[PDB]
RNA sequence: GCUUGUGCUGUCUUCGUCCA
C-alpha cells in the first residue's frame, strides 16, 4: 500500500528510500546497482524496495469523501 | 583479560573484534544489544483529525515505527514507574504533527520530519525524529491530495525490544567466530569437494588456514570473535555497545543484590 | 590392578562409513591366536597400520556420580594416552579354549579372542581399557 | 446506582497509564473497562481511574 | 503456492531465531519433512531463484515448459559470493554455537489464508436450545453446541 | 556512445574483478 | 488526469524496462537456441 | 458446471478426459462431492457464439 | 438426528497445535475456554476455604466461579450478584468453579474410526487460543496441525470423571486391541534426531551432557561415566538415550542376520536399559509390535511407557535444537555418474519395449495363458516399465552419501521412502489410468501431437523425466490424469466404506 | 484476545519472587534455583562461567517451556564449597569482565574516533 | 481456432522448435522414432496456455506432484490481498485486505495478465527450512 | 434518595474447512 516503515526480517529503516530509490530508476540506472547505491546490502532488505507495489497511487485518485 | 579491537567505526555502525571472552558472554551482549537496551519511541496516538485514505490505526502502526533520537533516555524514567498522575514531562515525551493539502491539484507527502516536539523533559536531548542529514525529508508517512487533512498528537515512552520490537535500538548484528572450522563446530555439505563448494568467509584473512599436516586440536575454544553493531540512528553504535554492557551488569548486579538479600 | 595385559600391532585399519570412528584389528606379538577387534575414535587417539599398542584391560582405575578429575589426584589412567569404559555384554565360554568377551564402551564395541587362560579374569560387569603409544 | 456507568475514563496508574476506556462493570473497588486502544477488557481499582467531566480530568470523586 | 499449508505453532523474538554470519534471522521456518513425502521440488526451485533474483535485482521467470535448469541458477548464486545450492553456515541463537547442519535459506511467496484461529474457537456451558426439541441450538454465531 | 561503441579488444580490458533469458528487469504496469 | 510526479516516473521506468527486456530476452533465446541446435 | 448431480454418480465423468487437453484447466477443481464436475476454462479458451 | 446423537453442552472445538513440552496425556487448553466451561464441585469440609477464595474471585479471574448452586437447586449467578463477599458456603452445595489444571477432559477428532479417537486428557491451562497436543498422539486420532479442529467434552461429575481417568486415559490406551501393537511412538523430528543422534560417531561434551541429563524428568541425579576418559571427557549419544530408558528393560533383534560385533550398527541390545549397540530407529521406537514401547509398557506399566515419550522427547529435542537439520534442493540432485547410468537404463527399457512392440506387430509374441494377445502385451510392457523405474531409482538411491538429508529421513523412518527418492531423483516413471496405461482419448491416439496408432512409452504415459528434472507438457498432461484419478477414488471411496462400517458396528 | 501482556515477559509481580532457592537433597551440597522474569541471556553467561570453577561439579539449565518467562537452574559444589557463593563469585567475575570490557572499548573508540 | 472435434484430424506442434529435426539438468524431449517423417499442421501458441487463472500463479507447475498443483488452486482462492482498488467505498459483508502487499519475486509470464503485479495477495517472506526446536513438526 | 435495564425464528440453497 505504501513503503514500509522497518525491513521485515532485520528492521532496518527502508521506508525514507522510496523516493530516492525512483530517482534512481528515473535516471537510467538498473535496479540492482540502484539498490546497492542506497546501501542496501542483505537482500532481506533488497526485497523490501524491490518488491513493494504502491497502491496508495491508486487510493489517491478516488474523490476525497469531505471537504 | 578481555580485549576489544575495532576495525571500522561510524555513527551508524562499529565492525568490531572481541578476544578472550567466553562465547557465551558474547551471545548474551549480542541478545542484550538487541532487545534490552532502552529507546524511546511514540507509544500513544490520538487522532484529532484523519480524512486520508489510510485507516487510522494504519497511520498509529507507521508512526510507533519511527525512530526517535534516544541519547539520555536513563534520565527519564518508565511510565509504569512514574508517580504522576497522567503524564508528565518526566516520563513521556509529547509530539505533534499537522498536516494539510492546499490547491485543487497534485499530492502532498507527509513525511516524519513534520512531526514537531511540543513538550519533554528539560534540556534532555531526547524526543526529535531522527535525520540523516539536515535536508533529510525522512521516513514517508502518509500522502494527501485536496481537502484531505492528517492532525494528531503524539507520546513517546520509554520501552525495551522486548515488549515491541519498535523499542531496538540495533537493525542486526552480524556475528561469526572461526572462520577456518578449526574447531570443527559445523560439518560441510557438500557434491563432489566441500573445499572448493564453500565459500570463504569475509574473516578469512584474518586468521591462519589450517596446515595441511595439522591434527585435529580437542584443547581449544572459540576465542575471537567478529561482530557489527547496525543501529537505526536513534543511538550510536558506541552508545549501543556500551548500554548493552551496562544493561548486562545492571542485570548481574540485580541477581547478586538478590542472592545477599534471601538470606 | 590391571586384568590383562599385552602388546598389538595393528593389522587394518578401517574406516567405512563413520568419519570418527575405526575398526582397528590386532594379534598379540607375545601370543597369536589372540585378536582385538577395536573401535576407537579417530581425532583422539588417531592410529595407523602396523602401529604398536599397549592395551591393558582394568577393573578399575584406582592406585558414584561423574566428577571432572581434579587435578591434585593420580590414577591408573595417568600412564596413557586412551582411556575409555564400557560394560561386557557377552563372555562366550566357547570351544576348549577358544574365549570371547564382547565389550560395549557406549556403542564403540571390542572383541577379544584368546585363550581362557588369558581371558579366565575378565569376567566382569564392567572393564576399563587403556592404551598407550 | 452506579453513576460512573458507560463514562469515558482515563488510567493514571499501573501498566496502562495514560488510556481511554468506558467503563463496563460497577460492582465496586474493581472496574471493568474496555480500552479504546487494543481490543480487551480489563479490570481496574477505582483508584486508578481519571473519570471524564465537563471540566477536564477529574479524579474518582465524580 | 505449492499446496504447503500450515499454521503457527509458536513465535521467537529476533534474538532467539537462529542467524546466519550477516545477521539475517528468518521470518519463518517450516519442517524439513514438509518436503520428501509430498515432492514439492518447486518450492525449493522458487527459493533459490528468489534469492537470485533479490541478491542480483531481478525478478525470477517461473514460467512451466522452459528452458530454465537449476544448475544456471546454481551458477549464478555461486557467481554472488553464496554456496550455489542455497545453504547457509547458521548460528544457534540461544548459546550463538553455530549448527552441526546447514540450513536452506531464502525468500518465498507465502499468501495469509482467511482461516483464522479466533474465527473459529467455541465454547458453550449453557444456553439457548431449539423450542422443538429442547436441545442446544446449532452454529458457532448463535452460542450453540456441538454433537 | 555506450560499451557497444567501445572497441572489442578494449571491451576485452574490461575484465571483472551476459544476460540470461530467466531474470526479468522489474515493471509496475505489466499489460493487458 | 494531472497524474502524480512518481506515477510518471514509474511510467517511464515501465517503459523503458519493457524495451530492455524485449531486446535481452529476445537476444539471450536466440543465443540459446543456435547453441541447442549445433548440439 | 456438470449437472449430473450426485445421485447415480460415477468415476468416468469426473476423470480428467484426453480431449480436455487445451480446452480446460487440468489442476484446478474442487475437493468433495464437486470434484472433477466442475470445470475451469483454460486461459486462451473461447465458447463458439 | 436426536436421540442416536444429538448436541450437548460443556463442550469446546478450536485449532489444535503442537507442544513438544507436553506429557503424553496433557492438553493445553486457552483460558478463555477455561473461563467458560465448568465443572460443578461440591462443597465440603475438605476445600470449603479453596472455594470460598474461588467465589470471590469471581468469574472474571482465574481460578474463579461462575455459579453457586444451593440445595434446593437453585442457581446464584456471580456475574449480576453485588454481594459476592457476603455469601458463605454450606456443606453439600455446589460451586461451579472455573477448569482448571490436572482435569479429566474427554477429547475428540472426527471422523471417530476407532476408540483411540476419544481418550481422556489431563487440562493444562495456556495462552493463545489452540489445544496443544504432545505430538506422540497424533496418530491415533489421525490429525496434524495444518487447520484441523478437535472437540473437548467436560464431565460434570465424580463417577463420570472417575470413569474416564480410569478407562479412558491415554496412558491405558498406548496398546490397541486391534493388532496388539502400540499405536503411539516416536514420530517426526524426533524419530530422525534419535536416528542422528544413536549414531556411532556421535559424541557430546561434558557442557552440553549436563544439561541433556538436566531435561530427564526422571533423572536421579547420577551423571554415567564417559565413554572416553582420556584425553578429554566424551559421552555417546547411545549413553544419553540410555539415561531416559526405564531399568530392568532388555530387548534383543537381529536385523539381517549380524553379528553380535554389528559392523553395520545394525540390530539392537539393550541389557538392563542401557543401550550396546545399534541405531535407534523406527524398528525400535516406532509403533510396531515387540520394541521398546511394547517392552516398556507390558514390563512397567502405561504410567511409565507414558513417561517414557516424554523423557525420550525432551532429550532428542534438545540436541536436535543445538545440532540442526535442514534439507535443501542440493539433495534432489545425483551427479553426471549416475545420471548417465539412470539414462543408459531408461534407454534400454525403451528399446526393449520397442523389441516387444515388433514382436507383437509380427506375430512373435507369446501369449499369458487365459489373456488376449492384446492383455499380455500391454501385461508385458508395463512390467518392464515398471522394472526400469524400480533400476533407475536403485540407482539413484545407491548413489546418495551419508550425508544427504532425504536418505537420513528415509533411513530413520520418519517421512519418505524409496519410490520419492526414485521419483524426485530418477524418474517419475509410468501413469496407470484405472489400472492401465493412458488410454487412446482422441481417435486412435492419446493427445494430437502424436501419430496414429503409436504404441511406444512417452505416446502412453510414461515420463521419462524427474521432478528435479521438469517433466515436459504431454507427461505434465498424464501426470494430472493419474492424480486426478487418486483424488476421484478417494473422495468416493471414503463413502462406501463409511456405510460399511455403520452397517458392521450396528 | 487469549495473548498475554507483553510487559508480563520481564515486569515481575509483586507477590512472584525473583529469585527461589530450594535444596536438592537426591546428592550432596545441591541447590535447585528458580529465575523469574529471566531467559536464556542471563542463564547461558552464568552457566558457561560457572563451568570453569574447579569447585563446581555439576551446573545445568532449563527453559521449561517458551510461552513462560522464567528458567530453573541446578547447581552442585564441592564439600568445601556452599553452592550460593559459587554463584556470588560468578556474578562478580561476569561484571568485572563485563567492566573491564567496556573501559577497553571506550579506550579503543577514543583512538579511532 | 480448433475446437475439440477439429483436433482429432490435426497434427500438432508443441514448440516452433518441434518443427525442425548429455545434460544432467536439462528435461529430454520425446524421440517420436516411430514415424519416418511428419507433417504438421499446427503449431501451439504456448503449452503453458492449457492452465487456468488459478492454476497460472503456481511457479514451476511441472516441478510439482499434481495433487499439490490442485491443493494451491483450491488455496490461491482465499488469500488476502486487495480484491479491489475502491474497497472505501464498497459495503460489503466482509473484506480482508492486506496492508503491505508484495509481488513475486519469482513470477510466470501468465501473471502479467491477471493483473497479479498490481494487486498481489501475498508477501516474499524469509523462509529457513529447519528442525530448531520442535514447535515446527 | 432517584435507581438499571434479559431476549430470537424457521426452511431451503449454495460455497467452503478437516479426514477420506
Ligand atoms: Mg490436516
Ligand atoms: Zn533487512
Ligand atoms: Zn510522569
Amino acid at each position: 500500500m505504501i513503503i514500509p516503515v522497518r525491513c521485515f526480517s532485520c528492521g532496518k529503516v527502508v521506508g525514507d528510500k522510496w523516493d530516492a530509490y525512483l530517482r534512481l530508476l528515473e535516471e537510467g540506472k538498473q535496479e540492482g546497482d540502484a539498490l546497492d547505491e542506497l546501501k542496501l546490502k542483505r537482500y532481506c532488505c533488497r526485497r523490501m524496495v524491490l518488491t513493494h507495489v504502491d497502491l496508495i497511487e491508486k487510493f489517491l485518485r478516488y474523490n476525497p469523501l469531505e471537504k | 583479560e578481555p580485549k576489544v579491537n575495532i576495525i571500522n567505526a561510524q555513527d551508524d555502525e562499529v565492525e568490531l573484534m572481541l578476544s578472550d571472552v567466553n562465547l557465551s558472554l558474547a551471545n548474551s551482549l549480542r541478545r542484550t544489544m538487541l532487545a534490552e537496551v532502552p529507546t524511546l519511541a511514540i507509544d500513544l496516538v490520538e487522532i484529532k483529525m484523519n480524512t486520508s485514505v489510510l485507516a487510522d490505526e494504519f497511520i498509529s502502526h507507521r508512526l510507533g515505527l519511527i525512530p526517535l533520537v534516544s541519547e539520555d533516555v536513563e534520565e527519564m524514567k518508565y511510565s509504569r514507574d512514574c508517580t504522576c498522575e497522567d503524564y508528565c514531562d518526566e516520563c513521556s515525551v509529547v509530539l505533534e504533527l499537522s498536516a494539510r493539502h492546499e490547491g485543487e491539484e497534485g499530492t502532498t507527502d507527509v513525511y516524519s520530519s513534520s512531526l514537531i516536539k511540543v513538550s519533554g523533559p528539560g534540556n534532555l536531548n531526547v524526543g526529535e525524529p531522527v535525520r540523516r542529514d539536515d535536508y533529510d525529508q525522512g521516513i514517508l508517512l502518509c500522502k494527501l491530495r485536496n481537502h484531505q487533512e492528517l492532525n494528531i498528537r503524539c507520546i513517546a515512552k520509554k520501552g525495551i525490544a522486548k515488549e515491541h520490537a519498535k523499542w531496538s535500538p540495533c537493525s542486526a548484528i552480524a556475528f561469526e567466530y572461526d572462520p577456518h572450522n578449526k574447531l570443527k563446530h559445523t560439518d560441510f555439505w557438500f557434491e563432489v569437494d566441500a573445499k572448493k563448494e564453500w565459500p570463504d568467509s569475509k574473516y578469512a584473512t584474518w586468521e591462519e588456514p589450517p596446515k595441511p599436516g595439522e591434527v585435529f586440536d580437542y584443547k581449544a575454544k572459540p576465542n575471537r570473535f567478529y561482530m557489527t553493531v547496525e543501529t537505526t540512528g536513534s543511538l550510536k553504535a558506541n552508545q549501543v555497545f556500551s548500554r548493552g554492557i551496562k544493561t548486562l551488569q545492571e542485570k548481574l548486579a540485580n541477581v547478586l543484590f538478590e542472592l545477599e538479600n534471601s538470606r | 590392578s590391571a586384568l590383562f595385559d599385552d602388546i598389538f600391532t595393528v593389522q587394518t585399519v578401517d574406516n567405512g562409513r563413520y568419519n570418527k570412528v575405526s575398526r582397528i584389528i590386532g594379534i598379540s606379538t607375545t601370543n597369536s591366536a589372540i585378536k582385538l577387534t577395536l573401535d576407537i575414535n579417530n581425532e583422539m587417539f588417531p592410529v595407523s597400520q602396523d602401529d604398536s599398542l599397549t592395551v591393558t584391560l582394568a577393573n578399575s582405575l584406582s592406585l558414584k556420580s561423574w566428577r571432572p578429575p581434579k587435578p591434585t589426584d593420580k590414577s591408573l589412567a595417568d600412564d596413557y594416552d586412551y582411556v575409555m569404559f564400557g560394560t561386557v555384554y557377552k563372555f562366550e565360554e566357547g570351544d576348549e579354549d577358544k574365549i570371547k568377551v564382547y565389550v560395549s564402551f557406549g556403542g564403540l564395541l571390542m572383541c577379544l579372542e584368546g585363550g581362557y587362560k588369558s581371558l579366565a579374569s575378565l569376567k566382569q560387569d564392567n572393564l576399563y581399557i587403556l592404551i598407550r603409544r | 446506582r452506579d453513576p460512573t456507568l458507560n463514562k469515558t475514563v482515563k488510567i493514571r496508574q499501573g501498566g496502562y497509564k495514560g488510556k481511554i476506556g468506558i467503563v463496563k462493570e460497577a460492582n465496586g473497588d474493581r472496574f471493568r473497562v474496555e480500552l479504546h486502544n487494543p481490543n480487551k477488557t480489563i479490570p481496574i481499582p477505582c483508584s486508578f481511574l481519571l473519570i471524564e467531566s465537563t471540566h477536564g480530568w477529574v479524579p474518582y470523586e465524580d | 503456492r505449492h499446496g504447503q499449508k500450515g499454521t503457527i505453532g509458536v513465535t521467537y523474538r529476533h534474538e532467539d531465531m537462529p542467524f546466519s554470519a550477516e545477521g539475517i534471522v528468518p521470518d519463518l521456518i517450516i519442517n524439513p519433512h514438509a518436503i520428501p513425502s509430498r515432492m514439492t521440488v518447486a518450492h525449493l526451485i522458487e527459493c533459490l531463484l528468489s534469492k537470485v533474483g533479490s541478491i542480483r535485482g531481478y525478478e525470477g521467470d517461473a514460467t512451466p515448459f522452459t528452458d530454465l535448469t537449476v544448475d544456471a541458477v546454481s551458477n549464478l548464486l555461486r557467481d554472488n559470493g553464496y554456496q550455489s545450492r542455497g545453504f547457509e553456515v547458521m548460528y544457534n541463537g540461544h548459546t550463538g554455537k553455530k549448527l552441526m547442519a546447514q540450513v536452506f535459506f531464502g525468500p518465498t511467496y507465502y499468501q495469509r489464508l482467511r482461516h483464522m484461529v479466533d474465527d473459529k474457537i467455541h465454547a458453550r456451558a449453557r444456553g439457548p436450545v431449539q423450542v422443538l426439541t429442547r436441545q442446544p441450538v446449532e452454529g458457532r454465531s448463535r452460542d450453540g453446541g456441538l454433537r | 556512445l555506450a560499451i557497444e561503441n567501445l572497441h572489442p579488444d578494449d571491451r576485452l580490458l574490461l575484465v571483472d574483478p551476459s544476460p540470461v533469458f530467466f531474470l526479468r528487469r522489474p515493471q509496475y504496469v505489466s499489460d493487458g | 488526469v494531472v497524474a502524480s510526479k512518481a506515477s510518471s516516473s514509474m511510467l517511464k521506468i515501465d517503459q523503458r524496462n519493457k524495451k530492455l527486456n524485449n531486446r535481452f530476452i529476445r537476444k539471450a533465446e536466440m543465443a540459446a537456441v543456435e547453441k541447442r541446435k549445433l548440439r | 458446471n456438470t449437472p449430473i448431480g450426485r445421485d447415480g454418480k460415477l468415476a468416468k465423468p469426473r476423470q480428467l478426459h484426453n480431449t480436455h487437453w487445451g480446452l480446460v484447466c487440468p489442476a484446478e477443481t474442487p475437493e468433495g462431492q464437486a470434484c472433477g464436475l466442475v470445470k475451469n476454462l483454460s486461459l486462451l479458451s473461447g465458447i463458439s457464439i | 438426528g436426536n436421540l442416536m446423537g444429538k448436541r450437548v453442552d460443556f463442550s469446546a472445538r478450536t485449532v489444535i497445535s503442537g507442544d513438544p513440552n507436553l506429557e503424553l496425556d496433557q492438553v493445553g487448553v486457552p483460558i478463555s475456554i477455561a473461563k467458560t466451561l465448568s465443572y460443578p464441585e461440591t462443597v465440603t469440609q475438605y476445600n470449603i476455604h479453596r472455594l470460598t477464595e474461588y467465589v470471590r474471585n469471581g468469574p472474571n479471574e482465574h481460578p474463579g466461579a461462575k455459579y453457586v448452586i444451593r440445595d434446593n437447586g437453585d442457581r446464584i449467578d456471580l456475574r449480576y450478584h453485588k454481594r459476592a463477599g457476603d455469601i458463605v458456603l454450606q456443606y453439600g452445595w455446589k460451586v461451579e468453579r472455573h477448569l482448571m489444571d490436572d482435569d479429566p477432559v474427554l477429547f475428540n477428532r472426527q471422523p471417530s474410526l476407532h476408540k483411540m479417537s476419544m481418550m481422556a486428557h489431563r487440562v493444562k491451562v495456556m495462552p493463545y487460543s489452540t489445544f496443544r497436543l504432545n505430538l506422540s498422539v497424533t496418530s491415533p486420532y489421525n490429525a496434524d496441525f495444518d487447520g484441523d479442529e478437535m472437540n473437548l467434552h467436560v464431565p460434570q461429575s465424580e463417577e463420570t470423571r472417575a470413569e474416564l481417568s480410569q478407562l479412558c486415559a491415554v496412558p491405558l490406551q498406548i496398546v490397541s486391541p486391534q493388532s496388539n501393537k502400540p499405536v503411539m511412538g516416536i514420530v517426526q523430528d524426533t524419530l530422525c534426531g534419535v536416528r542422528k543422534m544413536t549414531l556411532r560417531d556421535t559424541f557430546i561434551e561434558y557442557e552440553q551432557v549436563m544439561n541433556m541429563l538436566f531435561w530427564v524428568p526422571s533423572w536421579d541425579g547420577v551423571v554415567p561415566q564417559p565413554a572416553i576418559l582420556k584425553p578429554k571427557p566424551l559421552w555417546t549419544g547411545k549413553q544419553l538415550l540410555s539415561i531416559a530408558i526405564p531399568s530392568g528393560i532388555h530387548l534383543q533383534r537381529t536385523d539381517g542376520g549380524n553379528s553380535l560385533l554389528s559392523p553395520k550398527d545394525n540390530g539392537m541390545l539393550i541389557v538392563d536399559g542401557k543401550v550396546m549397540f545399534g541405531v535407534v530407529d523406527k524398528k525400535t521406537v516406532g509403533s510396531g509390535g515387540g520394541g521398546l514401547i511394547h517392552t516398556v509398557m507390558r514390563e512397567k506399566g502405561p504410567k511409565i511407557c507414558a513417561e517414557l515419550f516424554g523423557n525420550i522427547q525432551k532429550v532428542v529435542n534438545y540436541w536436535l535444537l543445538h545440532n540442526g537439520f535442514s534439507i535443501g534442493i542440493g539433495d534432489a540432485i545425483a551427479d553426471a555418474s549416475t545420471m548417465k547410468e539412470i539414462t543408459h537404463a531408461i534407454s534400454s527399457a525403451k528399446e526393449q519395449v520397442q523389441e516387444i512392440i515388433y514382436k507383437a506387430q509380427h506375430n512373435e509374441l507369446e501369449l499369458k495363458p487365459g489373456m488376449t494377445l492384446r492383455e499380455s502385451f500391454e501385461g508385458e510392457v508395463s512390467r518392464t516399465l515398471n522394472d526400469a523405474r524400480d533400476s533407475a531409482g536403485r540407482s539413484a538411491e545407491m548413489n546418495l552419501k551419508d550425508l544427504n538429508n532425504v536418505k537420513q529421513m528415509v533411513s530413520a523412518g520418519s517421512k519418505g521412502s524409496f519410490i520419492n527418492i526414485a521419483q524426485m531423483s530418477a524418474c517419475v516413471g509410468q501413469q496407470m489410468v484405472e489400472g492401465k496405461r493412458i488410454a487412446f482419448g482422441f481417435a486412435d491416439r492419446s493427445l494430437p501431437h502424436f501419430t496414429k496408432d503409436d504404441f511406444s512409452p512417452e505416446s502412453k504415459g510414461f515420463v521419462e523425466n524427474s521432478y528435479l528434472r521438469g517433466l515436459t507438457p504431454q507427461e505434465f498432461f498424464f501426470h494430472a490424469m493419474a492424480g486426478r484419478e487418486g483424488l476421484i477414488d478417494t473422495a468416493v471411496k471414503t463413502a462406501e466404506t463409511g456405510y460399511i462400517q455403520r452397517r458392521l458396528v450396528k | 484476545m487469549n495473548a498475554p501482556d507483553r510487559f508480563e515477559l520481564f515486569i515481575l509481580p509483586d507477590d512472584v519472587p525473583k529469585l527461589k532457592i530450594t535444596p536438592d537433597s537426591r546428592v550432596p551440597n545441591c541447590i535447585i534455583i528458580k529465575f523469574e522474569r529471566e531467559d536464556h541471556t542471563l542463564a547461558n553467561l552464568l552457566r558457561e562461567e560457572l563451568a570453569l570453577y574447579p569447585d563446581v561439579t555439576f551446573v545445568a539449565y532449563k527453559v521449561e517451556h517458551p510461552l513462560f518467562a522464567n528458567f530453573v537452574m541446578r547447581l552442585q559444589t564441592e564439600e568445601g564449597t556452599r553452592p550460593k557463593q559459587a554463584l556470588e563469585r560468578a556474578c562478580a567475575s561476569i561484571i568485572n569482565k563485563l567492566k573491564t570490557l567496556d573501559h577497553k572499548f571506550n579506550e579503543e573508540w577514543n583512538i579511532k574516533n | 481456432y480448433v475446437d475439440g472435434e477439429e483436433e482429432e484430424t490435426i497434427m500438432i506442434a508443441m514448440t516452433p522448435e518441434d518443427l525442425q529435426t548429455n545434460d544432467t539438468a536439462k528435461r529430454i524431449k520425446p524421440e517420436m522414432s516411430t514415424s519416418s517423417h511428419h507433417t504438421f499442421t499446427h503449431c501451439e501458441i504456448h503449452p503453458s496456455m492449457i492452465l487456468g487463472v488459478a492454476a497460472s500463479i503456481i511457479p514451476f507447475p511441472d516441478h510439482n506432484q499434481s495433487p499439490r498443483n490442485t491443493y494451491q488452486s483450491a488455496m490461491g482462492k482465499q488469500a488476502m490481498g486487495v480484491f479491489l482498488t475502491n474497497y472505501n467505498v464498497r459495503m460489503d459483508t466482509m473484506a480482508n485486505i492486506l496492508y503491505y502487499p508484495q509481488k513475486p519475486l519469482a513470477k510466470t509470464q501468465a501473471m502479467e495478465y491477471l493483473k497479479f503485479r498490481e494487486l498481489p495477495a501475498g508477501q516474499n517472506a524469509i523462509v529457513a527450512i529447519a528442525c530448531y526446536s520442535g514447535y515446527n513438526q
